[PDB]
RNA sequence: GACGCGCAUCAUA
RNA sequence: ACAACAAGAAGACGCGCAUCA
């Protein structure tokens, strides 16, 4: 996600697994969050696919209902041949939102 | 910090990169490019009367330390 | 972004507007103009319309020396989008001006741009490297390309 | 300003060759790999010939190629490592005859890089894993298995990275049902770049590490690290397990070392040297490539040295250890890139430069007279080269790989142009002439009186494999003949041809049918005459013979139907069709062996309306359909490989129509302006047609594709088949008042060639305008001239005499008397700054040499020109640029000279006139305005003729780099700089100065240039880029030039010329490459066609991805973006596409595949 | 450096 | 036991201005 600069990608050797996308983010690009012209399929490394992490969403982490795709611009720029797009950082925004949601109810 | 592509990759420079390092890196890249292609190798082996194996062996030797000794 | 390959016919119409917008008057306008340039350059790739694309680089380039993260990100994206459309030769020629400048921040910026150009299409830089004459101690001449049949 | 890329010849430079059972049958095949074209070919053990069965373009550089099979499998899967950042696995389908992708894994960026794997590819000999590696820091291993569905699978890659490591070679070690092992020649350089004293560069030995793949642990760990005493180049896998010990063989300079992990000691064996070698003793010896013949009983190895010597390496081993290594001289062959030792004693030699050879192993060299060598002998070995006497040559291929210079011009008396290519390398160089057509060979010559107009080829029986009778007919009489390998005139044939016979068919089992204008007589083998007199005074016009039917035609547009009845006699139907025109030409198809008989009939008329007649008795002699014809037809035929209808006309047009009750498609091309007759021929077991015109035409069907190529022969009048013991498959073609025999041995699709041998590598040549001769200059590096060789041999003989062995040395006379062939045993390579130059005058019509001029030992020729000076009269001068003591890498010039010649006797003799010194080597010489302009280094000068020496007039010093080419037109001169693209200079006459006004913006390593017109120049590049440069309209004769075209052929181009190829066609830009391919650039004729081609290319870019998974647009934009060029190679792949996908594309384009194919072929036919 | 106000960016959730 | 969830509302930034030490 380009909106949040603090997010860090896994950036490892992609395996043969297939990424998944939930209903909240269905047609978004895994890199630039675009909405036009899906091009290729997203692969992830075996570390991101083990036990409870199998079938989870790539960006946020919800249940997987659709496959992840690269847009045409990312394919032209060859940004897909980098690694798995799975985000390993939990994110300071989500935990903080949960923290001031829990106290208020 | 989305600069992971620059640090992990080999050959990328920075402010404290000397001229010798850049020159030797580009020389090694040029040698690899010469080795990869076939028509360039044919041109090199036709310009001087040698064989493809001999040219490849010489290119292997020239990759140890080009541009002379460092300063 | 939406039209894609259909932007080759309307590229002439928006050129004066982009030229006016890219002038140093506000940061947001320059950022949006850089985004427009990036998207258009990515869309029009593969048709051979660099005659008007090369004119916008002369205005995009002076905007690199900025400190705001958003505008520098937009300028970097525009430069990387133009790299595939215009060819790495022009970008390399632009970068070789102050690559070894006595200052430090300009050297950092130029080295970052050079690394960005170097990561993608590294093999294409072999034929565009400048000739550097050797000194007394070292040999900087690539004699393998001087052979004549 | 839009071009179109067409391809005529494909690359013939073999880089990688592999063998295996790819089809899955019991016959071995070879998959050769070109630079960017994948080819499959198999040899025929019966006839000893090699034929190509598949050719597909991958659009990318194939850096590696390997074959393997699974455990217990019967089929081989091809693994291809290309310049892209992915690895693919291919499988060959014999039924589909196409390559099918099985898997596709991406592991990095595309393009030839340093840390991207793909350069080295190794596979487990068992077939359980594959390994891919880069030049530095990156190695990857893929594990392969199969599921319960009997389909090949693949797992995730395993990282085996190692920082600061330079890999020289990667090879797989064979183990017996254990963890896979890989051996590589690692080499570290971290310390070499840290110490500036310089000793770190030296004494840095390379190691030999082993990598173990732990299947249970799913990781790769380094086992051992063994430093080497010297530097090696590549490794060989010794078979292990139950057949031989497990280990590797290391090849190095003058030595070979066997090494194994464990308690096995090292074995060192020297390499034998040639006796009385004339080479510099400082030069070493290395191996280029190796083979392996894993025979069930015992295995051996084959290796080749730099000089082409083949050795036979044999290992003698104990229960576990190896004792010694035995070497044996096998034969001598031209230097090759890789060998393939097939089963049943077939040896394939793929030469790196030149033709390719196929050798049959006749003897194994057992119990030879010459001794062997071994490592147990203390202390250097010598052997005497000798003729082969161990391999027999069977087949030769053709490859114009080292194309260095081309010149398209019309030199012969015939109006058609010819191509002159100065190809070849070293002593095997030759000057070849390319002509469009097929290879014509004369088999027999016979002169016969009269005016022959027809011949026949009739077998004795329908099941006979050979011909029986040959009938020759004249205007007034006939000449019956028989074939018995001593062909004479036969008398007891029982024909009595007093009148000219119109046809001699084979109707019955062993009977013949003759047609004469006075009636019809049946000629049965039994003495029976079933003569049918013609009612009335009317005569016959034409006939339609067949194996079961005979159709005739009478005057007044009337048809009479005859059918061969099973009873034994002939009967006539009770209906006679009447027409309003005259019979001109009609034809009948052959009977199908499976079905009853033919059904469609073709009838020609003066009204130019064809009528189809059903042959069934229920609706016999009834019209079916009609079709208008522009002109009066001359002949008709029905070709069968979905049949097609061939239409012949009295003018020069050939028409083809698909078989259909109603009229359909019609494709035609110019044939001319002469009557055309189409005759059936049988080539490769398939039917074909043959027409007559100004040049003979043949239309065959090869690989389910119809070709239309002419014959390189004079005019003819009739054609027929030929079958006998001397030539089982030939062609009988009578000529003007004589009998001749022709045959087609080679396929000879395009560009027939004839080779004239030379002695050195031809650099450049020119054409004499008056006498139409050639002035060829040649130059080789590391070469000796004749005088130097003679003096060196004399000095060696003197040293041998001075040795005085006990006087008793009588070998001096034998050594000085007997010499080895130069073209087979190679050349003596000795020296570092040596050169050799020869100037030759050659008659291009013949192969004879007219004049020969030799230069000094240390002089190298680089330029040649023919010029006329204004000060003199009609004198012809030849100028040659000569260098002195050139050192290649540490460049240094010790002067240069320019030679002048008089060219006495209109181009048949050269005489020396005078020399002149220059400060730098001259690279280009171009005459203009009655004077000669010579480029000396980075300076430009204008010279004039002088009694003592050339006189300088003008000089320029504003050229930045070394001048490599000069082009002159009108009053402007174009200078091709070595690194910059182009320089425009104008010459002032009154003031006498050269001024630079126009230049270029992008530096380009220009190799050659051409001038399309006054203001457009077409350049080239070392890497393969082709660009077109045009000056702006607002220029004053500072001012930059624009580029209107960019492309990337992918191969180095060394020639450019704009000329017309075929008569009656438009001009085109013909370019030749350094790999053997010939291509042209064609402009479009309209805008709708250009839009259609662009749409087709866009659809096929995404809908039909390339075979190796490399982006086509990115590949063509390899250095510069594509500009106004349409790739025809991608557009022409529509024919091999799936029928459903072809349909989908057609209705996406709102057209039909029959129309799309015609549109695609029209642009090729018009310009080629 | 401290206490404040206004405007504006990221198809931010 | 290592185990991810519900809409009282939040995450990264910048450009300008007033007062005080
Ligand atoms: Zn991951
Ligand atoms: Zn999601
Ligand atoms: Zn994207």
């Amino acid at each position: 996600a380009k909106h949040h600069p603090d997010l860090i990608f896994c950036r490892k050797q992609a395996g043969v697994a297939i990424g998944r996308l939930c209903e909240k983010c269905d047609g978004k690009c895994v890199i630039c969050d675009s909405y036009v012209r899906p091009c290729t399929l997203v692969r992830i490394c075996d570390e991101c696919n083990y036990g409870s992490y199998q079938g989870r969403c790539v960006i946020c982490g919800g249940p997987g209902v659709s496959d992840a795709y690269y847009c045409k611009e990312c394919t032209i720029q060859e940004k897909d041949r980098d690694g798995c797009p799975k985000i390993v950082n939990l994110g300071s925004s989500k935990t903080d939102l949960f923290y001031e949601r829990k106290k208020y109810g | 910090q989305l600069e992971h592509l620059q640090s992990k990759y080999i050959g990328t420079g920075h402010a404290d990169t000397t001229k010798w390092e850049w020159l030797v890196n580009q020389h090694r890249d040029s040698y690899c490019s010469y080795m990869g292609h076939f028509d360039l190798l044919n041109y090199f082996a036709i310009a001087e009367n040698e064989s493809k194996a001999r040219v490849r062996f010489n290119l292997m030797e020239k990759m140890l330390q080009p541009c002379g000794p460092p300063a | 972004e939406y039209i894609g390959e259909m932007g080759k016919d309307y590229i002439y119409a928006v050129t004066p507007l982009l030229e006016d917008a890219l002038m140093d008057r506000d940061l947001v306008h320059r950022q949006t103009a850089s985004a427009v340039v990036q998207h258009m350059s990515l869309g029009v790739y593969g048709f051979g319309c660099e005659d008007s694309l090369n004119h916008l680089l002369n205005y995009v380039w002076p905007n690199v020396f900025e400190t705001s993260p958003h505008v520098i990100q937009a300028v970097m994206g525009a430069l990387e989008g133009l790299r595939v459309a215009i060819g790495p030769c022009r970008m390399l020629q632009y970068c070789l001006q102050g690559l070894f400048h006595p200052a430090r921040k300009v050297r950092d910026v130029y080295w970052k741009i050079y690394n960005s150009i170097y990561i993608g299409s590294q093999d294409a830089l072999i034929a565009h490297y400048p000739r550097i004459y050797n000194d007394d101690k070292n040999t900087y001449i690539r004699y393998e390309l001087d052979y004549i049949l | 300003m839009f071009l179109y890329n067409l391809t005529l010849q494909r690359a013939t430079g073999i880089s990688f060759a592999i063998h295996g059972n790819f089809s899955g049958t019991k016959q071995q095949e070879i998959v050769v790999s070109r630079g960017k074209i994948l080819e499959l070919l198999r040899p025929d053990p019966n006839t000893g010939k090699v034929h190509t069965l598949l050719t597909v373009e991958v659009f990318g550089v194939i850096r590696s190629l390997m074959a393997f099979r699974l455990t217990g499998g019967t089929k081989d899967y091809i693994v291809v490592g290309s310049d892209s950042g992915r690895i693919v696995i291919l499988e060959y389908q014999p039924s589909k005859n196409m390559f099918e992708k099985i898997h596709q894994e991406t592991f990095g960026k595309s393009g030839c890089r340093r840390i991207v794997p793909g350069q080295f590819l190794a596979v487990d000999p068992k077939g359980r894993a594959v390994m891919i590696s880069a030049i530095e820091k990156q190695k990857l291993v893929y594990i392969l298995n199969r599921d319960a569905a009997a389909r090949l699978t693949i797992s995730s890659p395993l990282e085996a990275h190692k920082a600061n490591t330079l890999v020289y070679h990667v090879v797989g070690v064979d183990v017996g049902f254990e963890n896979p092992m890989f051996a590589c020649l690692e080499m570290d350089y971290e310390e070499a770049d840290n110490d500036p004293t310089g000793e770190a560069a030296a004494n840095t030995q390379q190691t030999l590490t082993f990598y173990e793949l732990d299947l249970g642990l799913n990781h790769v760990v380094r086992k051992y690290s063994e430093p080497l005493e010297e530097h090696g180049n590549f490794l060989i896998t010794v078979p292990g397990g139950s057949d031989g010990p497990s280990g590797v063989l290391i090849c190095s300079e003058n030595y070979i070392t066997y090494k194994n992990f464990g308690d096995q000691p090292d074995i060192r064996c020297p390499i034998p040297r040639r006796r009385n070698d004339l080479d510099d003793p400082e030069r070493g010896m290395i191996f280029v490539c190796s083979a392996t013949h894993k025979t069930k009983s015992m295995f051996f190895f084959l290796a080749q040295t730099e000089q082409g010597d083949i050795f036979k390496i044999t290992l003698e081993t104990d229960e576990d250890m190896v004792t010694e290594i035995r070497l044996k001289y096998f034969d001598t062959v031209p230097v090759a890139a890789a060998m393939c030792v097939l089963k049943t004693g077939f040896l394939f030699v793929a030469s790196e430069f030149g033709n390719h050879y196929l050798y049959q192993i006749a003897h194994l060299g057992d119990d030879d007279e010459e001794p062997e060598f071994s490592s147990a002998m203390p202390l250097t070995f010598f052997f005497q080269p000798r003729p082969l006497k161990n391999l027999v040559l069977v087949d030769e291929l053709d490859s114009l790989s080292p194309i260095l210079f081309c010149q398209i011009a019309d030199l012969a008396n015939e109006d058609t142009p010819q191509l002159y290519v100065a190809c070849g390398r070293g002593p095997r160089s030759s000057l070849r002439v390319l002509r469009h057509g097929l290879e014509v060979s004369e088999m027999a010559v016979s002169e016969l009186p009269g005016n022959p107009n027809a011949v026949w080829t009739v077998r004795r029986h329908i099941e006979d494999e050979f011909d029986a009778y040959i009938i020759v007919s004249f205007v007034n009489a006939t000449l019956v003949l028989s074939i018995g390998e001593t062909v004479e005139e036969v008398t007891d044939s029982g024909f009595l041809g007093t009148t000219p016979t119109l046809s001699c068919s084979l109707l019955g089992d062993d009977a013949l049918v003759q047609v004469y204008p006075d009636g019809i007589r049946h000629i049965r083998a039994d003495k029976r005459v079933n003569e049918w007199k013609t009612p009335g005074k009317k005569t016959i016009v034409k006939c339609a013979v067949n194996q079961r039917q005979v159709v005739i035609a009478l005057t007044g547009g009337e048809l009479v139907y005859f059918e061969m009845d099973p009873s034994g006699q002939l009967n006539e139907y009770t209906e006679r069709k009447e027409m309003s025109a005259d019979v001109v030409c009609m034809s009948l198809a052959n009977v199908p062996p499976g079905e009853q008989r033919s059904r469609f009939l073709a009838v020609g008329l003066v009204d130019n309306t064809v009528r189809i007649i059903s042959l069934d008795p229920s609706d016999c002699l009834q019209p079916l359909s009609m079709q208008a014809l522009p002109a009066q037809p001359e002949s008709l035929c029905i070709v069968e490989m979905f049949l097609y209808l061939n239409i012949g006309l009295q003018n020069g047009v050939l028409l083809r129509t698909v078989l259909d009750p109603v009229t359909g498609d019609l494709s035609d091309t110019r044939t001319g302006s002469r009557p055309v007759k189409l005759f059936r021929v049988r080539m490769q077991g398939q039917e074909a047609v043959l027409a007559m015109s100004s040049r003979s035409w043949l239309s065959y069907s090869y690989q389910s594709r119809f070709h239309l190529t002419p014959l390189s022969y004079e005019t003819l009048e009739f054609a027929s088949g030929f079958a006998s013991e001397q030539c089982p498959e030939g062609i009988v073609a009578i000529s003007t008042n004589t009998l001749r025999i022709l045959a087609l041995e080679k396929l000879g699709a395009v560009f027939n060639q004839v080779a004239f041998p030379l002695q050195y590598t031809p650099r450049k040549f020119v054409i004499h305008p008056e006498s139409n001769n050639l002035i060829i200059i040649e130059t080789d590096h590391n070469a000796y001239t004749e005088a130097t060789k003679a003096q060196r041999k004399q000095q060696m003989a003197e040293e041998m005499v001075e040795a005085a062995g006990e006087l008793a040395a009588e070998m001096a006379a034998a050594f000085l008397n007997e010499n080895l062939p130069e073209s087979i045993f190679g050349a003596p390579k000795a020296g570092n700054g040596q050169w050799a130059s020869v100037i030759r005058v050659m008659n291009p019509i013949q192969g004879n040499t007219l004049d020969l001029v030799q230069l000094e030992q240390n002089e190298a020729a680089f330029s040649v020109a023919v010029c006329r000076f204004s000060n003199t009269g009609e004198d012809w001068y030849v100028l040659v640029g000569v260098a002195k003591d050139l050192i290649l890498n540490p460049r240094s010039v010790a002067g240069g000279f320019v030679y002048t010649y008089k060219l006495v006797n209109n181009g048949e003799k050269l005489e020396f006139l005078h020399k002149t010194p220059v400060e730098e080597v001259p690279a280009a010489i171009a005459p203009f305005q009655g004077r000669v302009l010579i480029g000396v280094g980075k300076l430009l000068r204008v010279y004039d003729l002088g009694k003592k020496k050339l006189l300088r007039k003008c000089e320029n010093k504003h050229i930045a780099n070394y001048i490599s080419g000069i082009q002159t037109i009108g009053h402007r001169v174009i200078v091709s700089d070595v690194q910059e693209s182009f320089i425009w200079v104008r010459y002032k006459r009154n003031e006498n100065q050269l001024i630079i006004f126009a230049d270029d913006t992008y530096p380009r390593w220009v190799t050659t240039a051409s001038l399309l017109d006054y203001d457009t120049v077409a350049g080239a590049d070392k890497f393969g880029n082709i660009c077109v440069v045009r000056l702006p309209p607002n220029t004053n004769d500072s001012q930059k030039a624009e580029v209107i075209m960019n492309y990337h052929v992918g191969e180095t181009v060394l020639s450019l010329q704009k000329t017309t190829l075929i008569p009656g066609g438009s001009e085109s830009l013909v370019y030749t490459t350094l790999s053997g391919g010939i291509g042209i650039l064609v402009p479009f004729t309209s805008h709708e066609d250009h839009d259609f081609f662009q749409h087709v290319e866009m659809h096929l870019r995404s809908e039909h991805p390339p075979l190796c998974g490399r982006d086509h647009l990115s590949f063509r934009s390899y250095y510069f973006p594509v500009k106004n060029v349409i790739d025809g190679d991608l557009c022409e792949q529509f024919n091999s596409m799936e029928p459903n996908k072809q349909k989908n594309v057609s209705e996406e384009l709102d057209r039909t595949p029959p129309e799309v194919s015609k549109k695609l072929e029209d642009i090729r036919t018009r310009y080629a």
